[PDB]
């Protein structure tokens, strides 16, 4: 019969709750940097939960902040990917 | 490299 | 155990992003945010979505924008998208004049709200921040 | 060199924020038999986003409350996941 | 290169907080169908691999410390952890048997710079537990 | 059925 109303969504978080998210003025924001990559080269092949865990992935490990603000050096950075879908999802066929 |  | 993609439309992608922002709020601009708009609206045309840009929204806006969008119909799309560039804090996110609440924005495509997307995957894509807290890191 | 400290969590949680999450006195909670009966049959062989994807799914479909309570009669409930993992996760080999 | 590694001598720990009766004065009542639960969570996660402990009826001092003291065991040897909460609940907080604790604090122990024996390992928390009073009607 |  019935479906929950809040059933077959997806948010992806550039971060998690209660931080900042980071911005290259020159470049852009580490997240879409990053989504935008994993797409580009895996967006027809991959299960979105794989893009998104590989988004993670080179948004903790290839990001790293400057700033001449000392407060705001060297940190970084964890997306955060909040599933409430019911199937696995394919761009393609 | 600001923050959002 | 796959959502069926089978339609004739991958579906409708909506980019809101949003640069600068009325002095009143105290916010600053947004650099950067325009290179990222780009690279997304190329992504996900690729990937099939009939993607629109809108820059520099109000809350009303924004509201209204997607409100719109749920009441479409999408019987012939596999999915919907949305992608939210701006500055934010926890569960909310800031138009050009002012904040309002993630959730209302969403809240419009919720299964009893839009049927034609009713088993249907609803994707939101959001580059804002959730706090005032950094990740120092470790090793 | 560095790792963010919020990296590599995975919460599974049995509904969505703002909602309650039902239990069955006789049987158990939703979130927890479907849960273990996803677990039981492909725990070993499926990645951890697969097995939580197909748990939604379960108590989403499988599940509808009964009570003498109408405001708390034929109910629904989605769980939600959330997902810091920067790898794929299979509990074997 | 995509998958976490697994190549450990054990699998690693599996916390079990199954929560049945509470204080009268949270205003909580005995969460019946609990127990069952935790025995069905038990047996499936020994099955995986887990060295599983169960613990019951827990104050938020009792989980609060429970959960940092795990987080200062040697993981070392370890593929990842799992803790499973069983408990009443609102948003971003669950209750012990006198109160609650933010979910938040509860899962803080186990940050890559508090348990540096489990970075760059998973960390998972199964959460029963309501997260405000909102029902869902369904649709179709 | 009950809430949690």
């Amino acid at each position: 019969y019935k479906i929950p109303v809040e059933a077959d969504f997806l948010f992806a978080y550039s971060t998690v709750p209660g931080y900042v998210s980071m911005r290259s003025p020159g470049r852009g924001s580490w997240f879409v940097q990053a989504l935008c990559s994993i797409l580009e080269e895996h967006g027809k092949d991959l299960e979105i939960m794989q893009i998104l865990t590989r988004v993670n992935d080179r948004v903790a490990r290839h990001f790293e902040s400057c700033s001449d603000d000392p407060h705001f050096h060297e940190k970084k950075q964890i997306p955060c990917v909040v599933s409430m879908l019911t199937k696995e999802l394919y761009f393609s066929q | 490299d600001e923050v959002d | 155990y796959q959502y069926n993609m089978n339609f004739e439309k991958l579906g409708k992608c909506i980019i809101i992003n949003n640069k600068n922002f009325d002095k009143v709020t105290g916010m600053g601009v947004r650099n950067g945010t325009d290179k990222d708009a780009e690279a997304l609206f190329k992504c996900f045309r690729s990937l099939g979505f009939d993607v629109i840009v809108y820059n520099d929204c109000s809350c009303a806006k924004m509201q209204d924008l997607l409100k719109k969008a749920s009441e479409e119909d999408h019987t012939n799309a596999a999915c919907f998208a949305c992608i939210l560039l701006s500055h934010g804090e926890e569960n909310v996110i800031y138009g050009k004049d002012g904040v309002t609440p993630i959730k209302d924005l969403t809240a419009h495509f919720r299964g009893d709200r839009c049927k034609t997307l009713l088993e249907k995957p609803k994707l939101f894509f959001i580059q804002a921040c959730r706090g005032t807290e950094l990740d120092d890191g470790i090793q």
